[PDB]
């Protein structure tokens, strides 16, 4: 990852301006967190950076340059893991940064003061895909279910449920067996007078 | 919760109750805008179009 | 125990490589082809990620099922997966691939390319935008790239692997 | 087996199944199958056609579905780059599908008596007039590199070589009975005609050859045609005169 | 617009918007959905059983048109990849935290829409 | 209505011992017209259209088939006469309908044939047409027609190693096999279906 | 007027809100049909140039 | 009281109770039980409340008119969209 | 023997026309076999035994020896026509 | 305990038989037919595993031994926790071990942790669950506790210690297995496709054989499963005939057409080597001990007549899987169309 | 939808009315009543009884009962057949299924003696819902609430294999072969005269032949080993135990005397028949 500034984008105002104020390894790393264009880093002109617009629950950074040459790539995030090439993906993207990112609207989400978009009590916070992690989505009745006799016994019992049959020793009078009823609703017209 | 037809308390009680910081309401605000029909909220975008910089 | 000195630093060499070019088949049916087609064209490069087509099963690496699978075509398909050189992995593409689909219900449709061959990832939509095709590839691209070390062996008192 | 899919379905759940049909030009088998539920209802519809989004989306999917054509062509014949183009300029018309449905390829939008008003803004007419103006310069792109070339026309030149009769016995329509040299086009046939087609102002073009070359130059011209039909329907669903003063005639 | 993946919404207090009508079951083209129900012991109407085959769907959002309470949506999101094919078997948990985790995009989306005829 | 149109009468003046049942509806293009057609005259029918002036400059638009044997009106039972072209769809077996463009007389013109064998046979006219091949072969395999003197009478669709007419009333949309891979094989087989019902 | 040629729809109902019969009509089936009449006697790159010529999708064709 | 006795059935539209509310995130696969029950009853003057589940018309449920004035005055009654619950003010 | 078996079990068939289109598919579905357009594990099935197993294998005489003399409507009704968990 | 197993096998790939299966050992070679029959009349597999190439088709194409939702391959398993023992086989009726020392292996350690311990932790886990109805072992026909292989030594003893833990178990010992992915008739057409020349014998070959093929195997695990009476038992699976190493040879030579050549290296040279140098499924001290030893069914216990199966002849069986490799020598004309 | 205008222009407070409570069997929404009146004349002409009306005047008239009261009666589900809106609906049947997602089967009901024509409902493996069917010659074209309701005392309390008990009195579920062979040996090793059976409510001619020629195999002539509650009447002639004057004889008569009968409880559609007849000059006298 050598070079992630290279020199002609060096010696530039904006490079040192960056230095200056958000130090070295935040400002090397930039080249690393994103990786666009060599011309694009910190922004794409050269009298200073660009502002983020905002940053993430999980530290990601949101920028807009409007000094790109193809309109597609206004906007942009560098993320907060970028331990290789190829390592970070479209998936770590949370709910308002994903519309702002794929300029669906111009509203992006902000930590305090009026947002534009709704915090409700029963919100989950955004997950990444979790599939091929033991935290994947698994039917209920799937053999990978460890409980999955307790979705198919009652999906049998809707239309089927078998009749418990006596266990053990029982008690006797003659050749029928006596047991308790099953029945849960209260025989009332035998209790009631 | 509830739209402009019910009372100001009622509306601030149901709010209260499902916890709702956000969008703060009272009862001088919310009975201006009881029994009223209002366009929604809208912004500006402001010439020039250009890009916000940081330098010095 | 001395052998992995030499065998663990080179394991990911070799992850690199195959990571870095992905060759996938040149094989379209339908209209998740052109989906695909799309998500190759200079919107959408996977020749950055180093991914270029080859037209033969024998200089491909990822077999990728990109439309609807009828029963004449099922031996092809077998066959094709048969005849790519190993190791190779198969991407299912669209929901006619992934499941029956919108043909579920048909006489003539196998209701998923995973009765006929083994699948490793499934890519959802009809189609799926060439976002969501890109974005699969990836994550196939890492989960392969971390497919030669997912940590089988066990350390003994010299932090060593078997 | 879509067909027996279709008889097994009410009305609007088999007319997806149109959308994979020619899943190169989407929206002309819904306006299809549309149509002929129309007819069996005996009525039209009004709010498409006040609205000119049909004719519209009509030449859009024409001239997304001749660049794929032409761009595979050479691609077949040879030319590598030119796909690449095509491809770049259809994935803005699969973005004016997204932005009025939701989808890029399957839209699922033309409905037998309902259109949806809401979905189409004036802000996305005035994308369709830069997209067409650019267009322009792109299909200029395409065009420098393959039709004046001598490898071109040697490839496509008297190759596959009809006349009428042929083009008659085998039931060929379209682009091919253009090329034969019939003068065949239902949006200008006067009882065969749809969708704003008749009253409008455009030229469509025949070969006098038969060949693959007139076949390409004649797909080159529709697209340009297509622009032109689009311009004029934005034109149609226009207001250009205001209000001006009555003292020195200046705007208000 | 963008019709991506599916999700089931509530009321802002919490309460589920579906009242099993079952009219997206019937406006399914793919016959992707499958739904059961039985009065939930406070009386309400609710689906003991609401899933979605995401291998039969062809995303068309006909679901959605059809819901009269805005319950079912088709969310933005499209990075939905899995490694299994039972990992695209959605069942209700899924969908539900599908909507609790998307409910601020695809409640700015909606009230665009909402505002659109208004 | 608002433009001309011709009845074409002089098919059936020249083939003097047929019976005339032309229709004309709204529901199609103002210069389409309908007319029913012996089976046993097609042939002679078609070899006269193919050659005679003012319809010689005629293509074939369309042919398929219908299978009336289950065709019942849901709605509006009694608002049928005995002109409606829909009351020959009763007690008939099966119909076959052929769809021409004529570009001298800019007409369509759609024959329709009653099938009343149960064998289904007709004569082909893909001899004739150059289009009738794939279309005839399409319409044999999907329905069960029996086609006679045809070029090519292959199947067109279907797959390979199966006997079946899927577009009957009588099959149901999901067949009867399912296509599966064999490890006891290593190749895929056909098997007996077990299918989901919504 | 579809970009392929002449596509169409004939469909007959019994007054359900079902189709009794839809047929489709598509003219990529007929250029193929066309296309081994212009082809023999021509190379297997003309051939390829001659697919490529006829605007052909196997979606509509096989359908 | 037994949730199978006659008074539990009969002031429960004939179906077996649960106070606890917490067999609801099996058999329904949720707790949207508990919390519109978290939710408490609204005081309204008039005699008719119109009930829409939200500020505004397609933002909720279809119109819906429910009768306050009822046999036992101030029995509160619940929305059949959404599960909130009204009575009449004193 | 075993495609004769096949053709026997249609010799009820009287229709000289049904009997025409019969032996074209016939032609047409050898056609197929002949030229490698059909798999050998699908084309198979014409050429299977009705009452006998396949020589390449080896084959299971179980129920043979349990069901020896009943008839086949016990040996039917012992087993099932349905699976017994649902 | 109940033995009881009731299921339908009257069903296809999309039916319910009845049968929950857990399967361990499924990366081999027996793995993918034992669990193609019993997933193939609708049975739920489960197939934990622990491979060292994930991406390999040892693992990928156990997922087609049933359908969606019916077959699970659980990785990363630890082999060593008795928890995860516990939940392979926690709603599984039917439970079978294919874990076994595998060829390559020469190490006495290793084989002992193949062939006894997985086997013992198995069988215990078995039967602490009271849910498992039958548990069907896999051994080998010339197991002995005097074996100068440790393969046969170890899979005696694994042996004993299944029949100490699950009294119920039923042992099979097929002698050798043959396929389209064996070690006795691809490993022949490999070798002499490699030593262009002939094939390597280390001793007389007057060795014996009872091959069996791979498709009878899983009928007879069937047929276990709906017998009873094969709850404690144990069986030796072989083919009708015997044959020497040398007779194998010459019906494997005759068969294909390719002519004959055994080169002989003496026993000790190739013990040494073997012992010194790496092993690998081409070389190893499992084959040259082998080599010089009988594994036929003995007549001790039961054999394969008694599970109602009657296994094809090693000829007959055989000849499919060499059409490839045959002779290309003087045809016909007509031959030359294929 | 067929016949209406197609669109509304009513822009005002709809009345609101609140539900009453008639029972486990019948569920009330008045907010969906259109003052049909079908709901009291069925109750008053049909089903005998008179606890429906219409109180009340203008567009604040209430139908319903004017007190808490249950809508307790044979055929009492029968009246929401005859409400064309969701006003009052089947309770069982509630918010379970919808319309098109049920296929329909004819038959025959088994709960009381008259073999009411009845249609089954069914949603895959699942029966969702009985309804009536039109005979005139049997039940009209009402069923009792048994026959309409009792359906779904087959999804539970169901024996699926066979079993057998041991002495202290456990069951073993086994298989078909070991139960037929332990009772073939049993009745191969029991003496004729000591073979006994016992023929249930439910049933039918197939399995009744079945047996009766098995037993007459093993020679055996006995059908009964109960000591009381034999039915007392040969089997000699048909008219012995049958209903002569058939179902519609009701109609016929003039004067009808019952024997230990309970007409309301045994037929209640028999029951409603003879009060329709009892209103055109039927008397009736019970012992
Ligand atoms: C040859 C280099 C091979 C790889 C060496 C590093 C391996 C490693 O540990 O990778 C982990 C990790 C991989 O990160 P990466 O960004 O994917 O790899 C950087 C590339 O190798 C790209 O390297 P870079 O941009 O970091 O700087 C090195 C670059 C440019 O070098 C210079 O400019 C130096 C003058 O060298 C080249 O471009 C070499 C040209 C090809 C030479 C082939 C052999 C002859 O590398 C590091 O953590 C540091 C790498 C330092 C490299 C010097
Ligand atoms: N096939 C034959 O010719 C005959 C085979 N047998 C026996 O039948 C059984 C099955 O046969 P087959 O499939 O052909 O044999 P394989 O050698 O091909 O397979 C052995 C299996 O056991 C696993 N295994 C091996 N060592 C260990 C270990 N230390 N810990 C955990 N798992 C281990 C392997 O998985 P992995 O290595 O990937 O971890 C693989 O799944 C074996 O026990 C074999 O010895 C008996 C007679 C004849
Ligand atoms: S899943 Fe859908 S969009 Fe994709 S190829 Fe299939 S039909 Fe086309
Ligand atoms: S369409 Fe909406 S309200 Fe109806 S059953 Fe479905 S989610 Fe529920
Ligand atoms: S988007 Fe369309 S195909 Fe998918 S679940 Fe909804 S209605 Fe069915
Ligand atoms: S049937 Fe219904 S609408 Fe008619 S009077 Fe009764 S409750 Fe009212
Ligand atoms: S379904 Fe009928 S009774 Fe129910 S509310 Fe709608 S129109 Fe009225
Ligand atoms: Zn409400
Ligand atoms: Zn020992």
């Amino acid at each position: 990852g050598l070079w992630s500034w290279t020199i002609n984008q060096m010696l530039t105002p904006k490079f040192w301006v960056h230095l200056r104020r958000e130090g070295f390894i935040k400002t090397w790393t930039r080249g690393h967190k994103a990786s666009r264009h060599a011309h694009y880093v910190g922004g794409n002109r050269t009298d200073g950076y660009t502002k983020q617009v905002g940053e993430d629950e999980f530290g990601n950074r949101y920028y807009e340059d409007f000094d790109v040459d193809h309109k597609n790539q206004r906007r942009w995030v560098e993320f907060s893991d970028y331990f290789m090439q190829m390592w970070s993906n479209g998936d770590k993207v949370p709910v308002g940064w994903h519309g702002w990112l794929s300029h669906q609207y111009d509203d992006f989400p902000t930590r305090t003061g009026n947002s534009a978009f709704v915090k409700h009590h029963y919100l989950k916070q955004h997950t990444a895909n979790l599939s091929n992690t033991p935290l994947n989505h698994v039917p209920q009745g799937a053999p990978q279910n460890l409980n999955r006799m307790r979705f198919i016994t009652a999906q049998r019992d809707r239309s089927r449920a078998p009749w418990q049959s006596p266990k053990g020793e029982g008690v006797f009078q003659g050749k029928k067996l006596i047991v308790a009823s099953n029945s849960p609703f209260i025989d009332d017209m035998s209790i009631r007078d | 919760a509830l739209d402009n037809s019910f009372s100001p308390e009622n509306i601030a009680q149901v709010q209260s109750s499902i916890g709702d910081k956000v969008t703060n309401i009272d009862t001088k605000a919310l009975a201006l805008n009881h029994q009223t029909e209002e366009y929604h909220k809208t912004s500006k975008l402001v010439y020039p179009i250009r890009t916000n910089l940081v330098v010095e | 125990m001395r052998v992995d000195y030499i065998v663990t630093p080179i394991n990911a060499v070799v992850s690199w490589a195959r990571q870095g070019s992905f060759w996938p088949l040149t094989f379209g049916l339908a209209c998740c082809a052109v989906e695909m087609m799309h998500a190759t064209v200079s919107r959408y490069d996977f020749d950055r990620f180093g991914v270029i087509f080859r037209a033969t099963p024998r200089q491909a690496d990822l077999i990728l099922v990109a439309g609807t699978l009828t029963n004449k075509m099922a031996p092809g398909l077998r066959r094709l997966y048969e005849q790519t050189l190993d190791p190779k992995w198969v991407l299912s593409m669209g929901s006619c691939a992934n499941g029956g689909g919108y043909y579920h219900y048909s006489y003539s449709v196998v209701r998923g390319c995973n009765r006929i061959i083994p699948v490793d990832i499934y890519v959802p939509g009809c189609p799926p935008t060439a976002e969501a095709l890109m974005f699969g590839v990836l994550q196939l691209q890492k989960s392969l790239y971390r497919q030669i070390n997912e940590g089988e062996k066990k350390y003994n008192k010299k932090d060593l692997t078997y | 087996g879509s067909e027996k899919l279709i008889e097994d379905r009410p009305y609007l759940q088999g007319m997806p199944y149109f959308d994979r049909f020619d899943y190169v030009s989407m929206m002309v088998q819904e306006h299809a199958y549309c149509l002929g539920i129309e007819s069996l209802l005996g009525t039209t519809n009004y709010s498409a056609t006040f609205t000119q989004i049909r004719t519209m989306y009509d030449e859009l999917t024409r001239i997304l579905n001749h660049l794929l054509a032409v761009a595979c062509h050479a691609l077949d014949v040879g030319s590598m780059s030119s796909v690449f183009w095509a491809f770049e300029e259809r994935e803005k018309l699969m973005e004016f599908y997204e932005r009025v449905c939701g989808a890029r390829m399957h839209a699922a939008f033309y409905r037998p008596n309902e259109v949806n008003l809401n979905a189409v803004s004036s802000f996305l007419m005035e994308d369709i007039l830069e997209f067409s103006r650019n267009f322009f310069t792109t299909l200029n792109e395409m065009h420098n590199v393959l039709t004046y070339n001598k490898i071109w026309k040697q490839r496509l030149i008297n190759i596959g070589t009809y006349s009428f009769q042929t083009c008659l016995d085998y039931g060929l329509t379209g682009v091919m009975a253009r090329s034969c040299g019939l003068k065949r086009d239902l949006r200008l046939s006067k009882t065969e005609t749809y969708a704003n087609y008749y009253y409008l102002n455009f030229r469509s073009y025949t070969g006098q050859h038969g060949d693959c070359y007139d076949r390409f130059l004649i797909r080159m011209n529709e697209m340009c045609e297509s622009l032109n039909i689009v311009n004029q329907s934005i034109n149609k669903i226009s207001k250009f005169n205001n209000i001006v003063s009555i003292n020195t005639k200046k705007n208000i | 617009l963008f019709r991506g993946e599916h999700a089931l919404r509530r009321y802002p207090t919490g309460e589920e918007r579906c009242i099993a009508c079952k009219l997206c079951q019937s406006a399914c083209p793919a016959r992707a959905i499958t739904i059961e129900t039985e009065p939930r012991p406070d009386g309400s109407r609710r689906t003991v059983r609401y899933d979605i085959d995401m291998t039969k769907c062809i995303y068309c959002g006909f679901c959605q048109e059809a819901c009269p309470v805005d319950a079912i949506v088709e969310g933005p999101n499209y990075e939905q990849t899995a490694y299994l094919h039972e990992d695209l078997f959605y069942d209700k948990y899924k969908l539900l935290e599908n909507g609790d985790k998307w409910e601020p995009q695809i409640a700015r989306n909606i009230e665009y829409l909402i505002n659109q005829p208004l | 209505m608002q433009n001309k149109y011709m009845q074409p009468i002089q098919l059936f003046i020249v083939f003097e011992k047929l019976n005339s049942k032309m229709w004309i509806s709204k529901k199609l293009n103002s210069n389409h017209s309908i007319a029913l057609i012996p089976s046993n005259w097609f042939y002679s029918i078609n070899l006269f259209l193919k050659r005679e002036l003012l319809f010689s400059n005629i293509t074939l638009i369309e042919n398929s088939a219908i299978d009336t044997i289950s065709y019942n009106l849901e709605t509006n039972q009694n608002d049928l006469d005995k002109t409606n072209i829909e009351n020959y769809f009763f007690k008939n077996k099966m119909l076959v309908f052929y769809n021409y463009y004529n570009y001298f007389l800019k007409s369509k013109l759609t024959l329709f044939i009653i099938l009343n064998n149960l064998n289904k046979s007709i004569d082909s006219i893909d001899r004739i047409f150059a289009n009738a091949n794939w279309l005839e072969r399409e319409t044999s395999e999907m329905y069960g027609i029996n086609y006679k003197w045809k070029i090519d009478t292959r199947k067109l669709l279907l797959d390979y190693s199966k006997i079946e007419n899927p577009m009957l009333k009588e099959f149901q949309s999901e067949g009867t096999q399912d296509a599966f891979y064999n490890i006891f094989e290593n190749q895929v087989v056909v098997l007996k279906n077990e299918t989901v019902e919504l | 007027e579809s970009p392929k040629g002449e596509f169409g729809v004939s469909m007959l109902s019994d007054g359900s809100n079902k189709p009794y019969k839809c047929k489709v009509r598509s003219p990529a089936l007929h250029h193929l049909q066309v296309l081994p009449k212009i082809g023999k006697g021509h190379f297997l790159a003309d051939l390829v140039a001659l697919v490529g010529t006829v605007d052909i999708v196997f979606g509509e064709i096989d359908r | 009281l037994n949730p199978y006795s006659y008074e539990a059935l009969k002031e429960n539209h004939w179906l077996v109770s649960d106070s606890s509310k917490k067999n609801s995130e099996w058999t329904h696969k949720s707790n949207a039980e508990q919390l519109i029950a978290k939710v408490p009853i609204i005081y309204v003057d008039s005699n008719i409340v119109r009930c829409i589940g939200g500020t505004e018309i397609n933002a909720g449920h279809p119109q819906v008119y429910i009768q306050l004035d009822t046999r036992k005055h101030g029995t509160p009654q619940t929305c059949k969209y959404c599960g909130l619950r009204y009575a009449k003010k004193m | 023997i075993n495609f004769g078996n096949y053709i026997r079990e249609r010799n009820h068939y009287r229709d000289p026309g049904l009997i025409d289109h019969r032996i074209q598919l016939g032609y047409e579905l050898l056609y197929e076999a002949e030229m490698h357009f059909s798999q050998h594990t699908i084309l198979m099935q014409y050429l299977s035994p009705y009452n006998t197993p396949l020589s390449d294998r080896g084959y299971s005489y179980l129920e043979k020896v349990k069901y020896g003399n009943k008839s086949k409507f016990l040996q039917g009704f012992y087993k099932g026509n349905k699976p017994t968990e649902f | 305990r109940s033995t009881q197993l009731k299921f339908y096998d009257g069903g296809n790939r999309q039916s319910i038989s009845g049968i929950r299966a857990t399967i361990f050992g499924a990366t081999g070679f027996m793995g993918p037919y034992i669990g193609a029959a019993l997933g193939y009349i609708g049975s739920d597999v489960i197939f934990p595993h622990n491979h060292v190439y994930a991406y390999d088709d040892y693992v990928k194409e156990l997922k087609l031994c049933a359908g969606s939702g019916q077959s699970y391959i659980m990785r990363h398993f630890n082999y060593d926790d008795d928890n995860m023992y516990d939940m392979a086989i926690k709603n599984s009726n039917v439970v079978i071990n294919l874990v076994g020392s595998r060829l390559q292996n020469k190490n006495f350690q290793k084989a002992a942790y193949a062939n006894i311990h997985v086997a013992k932790k198995i069988a215990e886990a078995c039967a602490r669950n009271p849910n498992v109805r039958r548990l069907i072992h896999f051994s080998a026909a010339g197991a002995d506790t005097k074996s100068p292989s440790p393969d046969l030594h170890t899979k005696f003893h694994g042996e004993e210690a299944v029949l100490n833990a699950f009294p119920n178990a039923t042992i099979f010992r097929p002698c050798t297995v043959y396929g389209m992915q064996d070690y006795f008739i691809r490993h022949w057409i490999k070798e002499r496709d490699w030593w262009y020349h002939f094939n390597i014998v280390t001793d007389d070959c007057t060795a014996k054989r009872q091959p069996i093929l791979i498709n009878d195997v899983a009928q007879c695990v069937l047929n276990a499963l709906k017998l009873q009476e094969s709850a404690g038992q144990i069986y030796e699976l072989g083919g009708p005939h015997v044959y020497s190493r040398l007779e194998v040879f010459e019906m494997l030579a005759n068969l294909s057409g390719r002519p004959p050549k055994l080169a002989h290296i003496p026993h000790d040279i190739a013990l040494k080597i073997t012992q010194n140098f790496y092993n690998w499924e081409f070389f190893n001290m499992e084959k040259v001990i082998k080599d010089k030893l009988d594994l036929i069914v003995t007549g001790k216990h039961k054999t394969i007549s008694d599970l109602y199966v009657q296994p094809v002849s090693f000829p007959q069986g055989a000849e499919q899987f060499i059409d490839d490799v045959r002779y290309r020598g003087v045809e016909t004309h007509d031959n030359l169309e294929k | 939808s067929v016949y209406g205008y197609g669109i509304s222009r009513y822009n005002e407070y709809k009345r609101a009315v609140e539900d009453k409570n008639y029972g486990p069997l019948v569920a009330t929404s008045m907010n969906r009543c259109i003052h049909c009146t079908r709901c009291v004349r069925f109750a008053t002409q049909i089903a005998g009884v008179e606890d429906l009306g219409k109180t009340g005047r203008g567009k604040a008239a209430e139908i319903g009962t004017y007190v808490e009261k249950t809508f307790n009666t044979e055929l009492s589900g029968n009246v929401v057949d005859v409400c064309p809106v969701g006003a009052l609906t089947n309770a069982p049947y509630a918010f379970t299924s919808r319309p098109w997602e049920l296929k329909s089967f004819y038959t025959s009901d088994v709960f009381d003696t008259l073999g009411s024509a009845i249609q089954v409902d069914t949603r895959g493996p699942e029966i969702m819902r009985v309804l009536p069917r039109i005979h005139e010659e049997i039940n009209e074209e009402w069923i009792s609430d048994k026959t309409r309701h009792a359906f779904d005392g087959l999804k539970r309390q169901r024996i699926n294999s066979p079993m057998k008990r041991s002495k202290d009195g456990n069951y073993e579920d086994i298989f078909w072969e070991e139960a037929i062979q332990t009772i073939s040996k049993k009745c191969l090793n029991t003496p004729s005269d000591q073979i006994g059976a016992i023929i249930g409510e439910f049933a039918d001619i197939e399995s009744i032949t079945a047996l009766k020629d098995f037993l007459n195999r093993l020679d055996v002539d006995n059908f009964e080993v109960r000591q009381h509650g034999n039915l007392k009447v040969s089997p000699d002639f048909r008219a012995n135990y049958l209903m002569n004057s058939k179902i519609t004889g009701v109609e016929d008569a003039d004067v009808l005397l019952l024997v230990g009968c309970n007409p309301r409880y045994e037929a209640p559609v028999l029951n409603a028949r003879i009060l329709k007849s009892t209103r055109k000059n039927l008397k009736v006298f019970n012992i």
